[PDB]
RNA sequence: CUUGAGUCUCGUAGAGGGGGGUAGAAUUCCAGGUGUAGCGGUGAAAUGCGUAGAGAUCUGGAGGAAUACCGGUGGCGAAGGCGGCCCCCUGGACGAAGACUGACGCUCAGGUGCGAAAGCGUGGGGAGCAAACAGGAUUAGAUACCCUGGUAGUCCACGCCGUAAACGAUGUCGACUUGGAGGUUGUGCCCUUGAGGCGUGGCUUCCGGAGCUAACGCGUUAAGUCGACCGCCUGGGGAGUAC
C-alpha cells in the first residue's frame, strides 16, 4: 500500500525482550496482508547524546509495505510501550530491500 | 567555399586543447617576456621563468617550439596557460613508462624528507615522495655522499594528488579528498605545492588532489604585517609548505610557510 | 579542608565584568573572584587586565586545596577570555582542556530590543 | 566539486553516518555548500538526513551537550 | 489528488472510446468527483484556504465546461447532469 | 570548541589553537548577533544590502581593473 | 480544423496550505548541593537584586515560546505570507513524450472570497519580549532617547476587523524586437573516456544595446513595438476631511 521505513530504539536493559517485540510487530504487519521487505537488528549502540539519562540503546530497523491503519496502530503501541524510547516511522517511495550501510 | 568549412574542420583536426602539440614558434624574446603563436586567437605573454633550464639562463631563441596549455579562454585580452605545465605531462608519461617494464630508470638524488619521504628531483623539476620511497631498505641516504647519484625506483605514488616517493641507490634491487583527510595531517607534514592566486590576504597554495590551502599573510616570511605576499614569494610556483592545521569539516586546511 | 588535585575553572566573561570560579570536577565551587571585586569599577573592570587580576586572585584563593591540574570552561563574550586563561596559566596550574561553553540558543527566546544611541 | 553528482546517488541516507560526518562540524554544525562545494539540490537532502540522524541520536546536535 | 485507478474508471464510464479522456463530459465528471472528494476534506479543515482556492477553481472550470456543453449540444448536457446529479 | 592539551604541547600554542577553533565556530559573532532583537525586515535588508555590496565589489571593480591606473 | 484553452500517462523540486505528534539548544521559575561578597547595569551613574547567602557553579523538576548550523539577491505561494524533524489530509507549478477534447478563450462594473501588524469579543495559556505604568539617570525641562522593573499584547481555539511604503510605489492576458554573465529546477543526445561536451524547456538575479523616458532610468521578467479588457488622475491647501 505505502512503503514505510521504521527505526525504533529499545532501552538497553530490555535487549533480551527485543526479538519478541520484533516478532509481534511483524505479526501485526502480516495480519493486514502487509509485506516486510527488510528487518535489521542493529543491536546495542552508543548514543550520540544521552536520551532519558542512558548512554546506549538497542536499534532495530524495519521496512514494511503495509496499510496506514496498521502503521498508526504500531505507532500507538510504541508510544505507550516504555521499553521503546524513540521511534521514527518514515515513509519511502520504493521497497528498498538492499541492506543498510552500517550493517555492511 | 566549402573549402573554408573543410579548412575549418581540418584546422580543428590539426590542433587539440592541452599543451600537447608543440606548435608555438617563439616570435619575439625580450626580458622578461617570451611570446609564441600556437595557432590561437592571440600571442601568449610567457614568463621567462617557464623557460630557463636548471641553472638560470635561457635555452630557446627565435623559431623554437614548445606547446603551452589551454581550456581557459580570454581574461580580457590574450591566450594561454603556461607551457611549463606542458612538461608535467611529459614527466607523467616517463613515470607511466615504468608500468610497461615495471622499472622507470633515470637518476634520482634524494637528500632529505620535508614530509617523511626524501625529495627526488628529475631534470629541472624536484618532487617530494613519502618517506619509505627514498631507500629500498633502512639504508638511509644521510650517510651517503650528499645529493648522491642513483636513479629513482618508485616506492609510492598517490595517483590523484601528485606526490611520488622514489628508491635511491641499491641498483641490484628490482567526497574524494575529504573522507580520509589524515594522510598529510599529523602536525607538520611538509608539502611541495604550486601557488595559484594571492588575494592580498593570502597566497592559495593548493596541490594535493583537489584541496585548498592558504598560508594567508601572518607567516609567509619573518615580518608580520607590511609584507604584501605578491612581493615576497611569486605567482605560480612550487614551494616549501606544510599543513599546521586541518579541519576536514569546513575544508579549511590552513598551511604555513614560516617554517 | 580536603585537598584536591584536579578541578575546573569556570570563566564567566561578560561585557561589563569577568567572574572566575574554581570548582572541583563534580561541580562544587572551591573559590571565586571577580574583576569588580579586585578593585576595578565601571570602565576599568570591563578590561582584560582586570579579568587577569581576578583570575590571579581566584588562583590565590584556591591555594590551600592544592590544585595542580585544571580544565578551563570559558563562557560569554568579553575581554576577560584569553587574558584570564593566560593569567591562570601563569599562576601555575597544568591547563588540561580549554572548552568554550557560551550558551547559544537554537533560536529560542526573543532577545531584548535594540538600543537607540 | 560535488560528491553526490559523481557518485550519482538517488537519495542521501541518514543511516550512512560516516558520509554525514564529513559534512558536519567539529562543533556538530552542518557545513556550508560554499565550503564543501555540494550541489544545491543535494545539500538540502544532506541537511535533512543530518537532522534525521540527530533525532535518532546517531549524530550529535552539538559537541557540548550531554 | 484523484487516484489513478479512480480517474481511469471515470474516463471509461463517461468517455465513448475509453482512450479519449479529454471529452468535455468526461472532464466534467472528473472535476465533479474531485469536488466531492474535497468536500469531506473541507468539512474537517475549514481554515485550509489555499487548498480551497484550488477547489473553487476546479468548480469554476466545471461550470465553464457545462456552459460550453449547453450551447453546443443540449441533450448531452442534460444527460450528463442527470448522471452526475448537478442541479445546474 | 572542546580542546585537549597534547602531551608536551606549549600553553601558548594550545591557547592559539583554542582561539582558532572559536573563530571557526563563529561563537562570538553568534553571541553578538543574538544580543538584541533584529526585526525581520532589518535582517532581510542587511542580507540583501550585503549581497548587493558583494556583487558591486566583484564585477564593477573587475571592470575597473582592466584599465591601468597610471 | 488544431496552433489558443483544457483533460489523461509517468516523473520532478519545493519554508505551498490544514491537522496531529515529537526533538534538541537556550532563557525563566521552583527544590536542593557547593560556596562567599558582591552582582547587575552605563558614556558615567543610580534605581534594582545580594550575608534572610545573591551573582557564580552543579543536580533534579516545571512550563512556555521559537526553531542556531543548513540558509543562498535559494525555493514555494494569487497576494498577504510560509523555515527543526516525523506522519496523516490537501492545492498548485514544471518537464517528458504521446493520446484526446475541439475555441471550450481573454478581461471584468456590480458581486463573492482570501487579506501583515496592531486592535476587538469569548474561552484557554503566559517562559522570553514589552505599548501603558513606576522608579533611576540625562537635561534648562525630558510626560523621550539610556538603565531597572513591568501589565495589556505577543502564543492557542473559534469569531470579528479589512487596513499597511498591502511596493517592482509598475493592473491582467496575448504577440513581436540585438546581447552577456549567473542562480535554480527539469529533460534529450554524447566515448559521463572526469568534476564534463552539445542542446532544449520552466522560474529567477545582475549588467547592458536599439528604442523609450523630464531626467533618473527601463531595457525579451520593458518603462520598447502593438492589440483586448478593466481600474484610476485633472493645480496646491481645505481633505481622503464634513454631511
Amino acid at each position: 500500500m505505502r512503503h514505510y521505513e521504521i527505526v525504533f530504539m529499545v532501552h538497553p536493559d530490555q535487549s533480551e525482550q527485543v526479538p519478541g517485540m520484533i516478532e509481534r510487530y511483524t505479526a501485526a504487519i502480516t495480519g493486514a496482508e502487509g509485506k516486510i521487505h527488510r528487518l535489521e537488528d542493529w543491536g546495542r549502540r552508543q548514543l550520540a547524546y544521552p536520551i532519558n539519562k542512558l548512554h546506549k540503546a538497542h536499534y532495530v530497523l524495519m521496512n514494511v509495505e503495509a496499510p496506514q491503519e496498521v502503521i498508526d496502530e504500531l505507532e500507538t503501541t510504541f508510544r505507550f510501550n516504555d521499553a521503546v524510547i524513540r521511534s521514527m516511522v518514515m515513509r519511502t517511495k520504493h521497497a528498498v530491500t538492499e541492506a543498510s550501510p552500517m550493517v555492511k | 567555399e566549402s573549402f573554408a568549412q573543410l579548412f575549418e574542420e581540418s584546422l580543428k583536426e590539426i590542433e587539440t586543447r592541452p599543451g600537447s602539440i608543440v606548435r608555438g614558434v617563439v616570435v619575439a624574446i625580450d626580458k622578461d617576456v617570451v611570446l609564441v603563436d600556437a595557432g590561437l586567437k592571440s600571442e601568449s605573454a610567457i614568463p621567462a621563468e617557464q623557460f630557463k633550464n636548471a641553472q638560470g639562463e635561457l635555452e630557446i631563441q627565435v623559431g623554437d617550439e614548445v606547446d603551452v596549455a589551454l581550456d581557459a579562454v580570454e581574461d580580457g585580452f590574450g591566450e594561454t596557460l603556461l607551457s611549463r605545465e606542458k612538461a608535467k605531462r611529459h614527466e607523467a608519461w616517463i613515470t607511466l613508462e615504468k608500468a610497461y617494464e615495471d622499472a622507470e630508470t633515470v637518476t634520482g638524488v634524494i637528500n632529505g624528507k620535508v614530509k617523511g619521504g626524501f625529495t627526488v628531483e628529475l631534470n629541472g623539476i624536484r618532487a617530494f615522495l613519502p618517506g619509505s620511497l627514498v631507500d629500498v631498505r633502512p639504508v638511509r641516504d644521510t650517510l651517503h655522499l650528499e645529493g648522491k647519484e642513483l636513479e629513482f625506483k618508485v616506492i609510492k605514488l598517490d595517483q590523484k594528488r601528485n606526490n611520488v616517493v622514489v628508491s635511491r641507490r641499491a641498483v641490484i634491487e628490482s567526497e574524494d579528498p575529504w573522507v580520509a583527510i589524515a594522510k598529510r595531517y599529523p602536525e607538520g607534514t611538509k608539502l611541495t605545492g604550486r601557488v595559484t592566486n594571492l588575494t592580498d590576504y593570502g597566497c592559495f597554495v593548493e596541490i594535493e588532489e583537489g584541496v585548498e590551502g592558504l598560508v594567508h599573510v601572518s607567516e609567509m616570511d619573518w615580518t608580520n604585517k607590511n609584507i604584501h605576499p605578491s612581493k615576497v614569494v611569486n605567482v605560480g610556483d612550487v614551494v616549501e609548505v606544510m599543513v599546521l592545521d586541518i579541519d576536514e569539516e569546513r575544508r579549511r586546511i590552513s598551511l604555513g610557510l614560516k617554517q | 579542608r580536603k585537598q584536591v588535585s584536579d578541578g575546573v575553572a569556570h570563566i564567566h566573561a561578560s561585557f561589563n565584568n569577568t567572574i572566575v570560579t574554581i570548582t572541583d570536577r563534580q561541580g562544587n565551587a572551591l573559590g571565586w573572584a571577580t574583576a569588580g571585586g579586585s578593585g576595578f569599577r565601571g570602565s576599568r573592570k570591563s578590561t582584560p587586565f582586570a579579568a587577569q587580576v581576578a583570575a590571579e586572585r581566584c588562583a590565590d584563593a584556591v591555594k590551600e586545596y592544592g590544585i595542580k591540574n585544571l580544565e578551563v570552561m570559558v563562557k560569554g563574550p568579553g575581554p576577560g577570555r584569553e587574558s584570564t586563561i593566560r593569567a591562570l596559566n601563569a599562576a601555575g596550574f597544568r591547563i588540561t582542556n580549554i572548552t568554550d561553553v557560551t550558551p547559544i540558543p537554537h533560536n529560542g527566546c526573543r532577545p531584548p530590543k535594540k538600543r537607540r544611541v | 566539486f560535488c560528491r553526490f553528482t559523481a557518485e550519482g546517488v538517488q537519495e542521501i541516507d541518514y543511516k550512512d553516518i560516516a558520509t554525514l560526518k564529513n559534512y558536519i562540524t567539529e562543533s556538530g554544525k552542518i557545513v556550508p555548500s560554499r565550503i564543501t562545494g555540494t550541489r544545491a539540490k543535494y545539500q538540502r537532502q544532506l541537511a535533512r538526513a543530518i537532522k534525521r540522524a540527530r533525532y535518532l541520536s546517531l549524530l550529535p546536535y552539538t559537541d557540548r551537550h550531554q | 489528488s484523484l487516484s489513478t485507478e479512480a480517474t481511469a474508471k471515470i474516463v471509461s464510464e463517461f468517455g465513448r472510446d475509453a482512450n479519449d479522456t479529454g471529452s468535455t463530459e468526461v472532464q466534467v465528471a472528473l472535476l465533479t468527483a474531485q469536488i466531492n472528494h474535497l468536500q469531506g476534506h473541507f468539512a474537517e479543515h475549514k481554515k485550509d484556504h489555499h487548498s480551497r482556492r484550488g477547489l473553487l477553481r476546479m468548480v469554476s472550470q466545471r461550470r465553464k465546461l457545462l456552459d460550453y456543453l449547453k450551447r453546443k449540444d443540449v441533450a448531452r448536457y442534460t444527460q450528463l447532469i442527470e448522471r452526475l446529479g448537478l442541479r445546474r | 570548541p572542546v580542546i585537549k592539551v597534547r602531551e608536551n604541547e606549549p600553553f601558548d600554542v594550545a591557547l592559539r589553537r583554542f582561539k582558532r577553533s572559536c573563530e571557526k565556530a563563529g561563537v562570538l559573532a553568534e553571541v553578538r548577533r543574538r544580543e538584541f532583537y533584529e526585526k525581520p525586515t532589518t535582517e532581510r535588508k542587511r542580507a540583501k544590502a550585503s549581497a548587493v555590496k558583494r556583487h558591486a565589489k566583484k564585477l564593477a571593480r573587475e571592470n575597473a581593473r582592466r584599465t591601468r591606473l597610471y
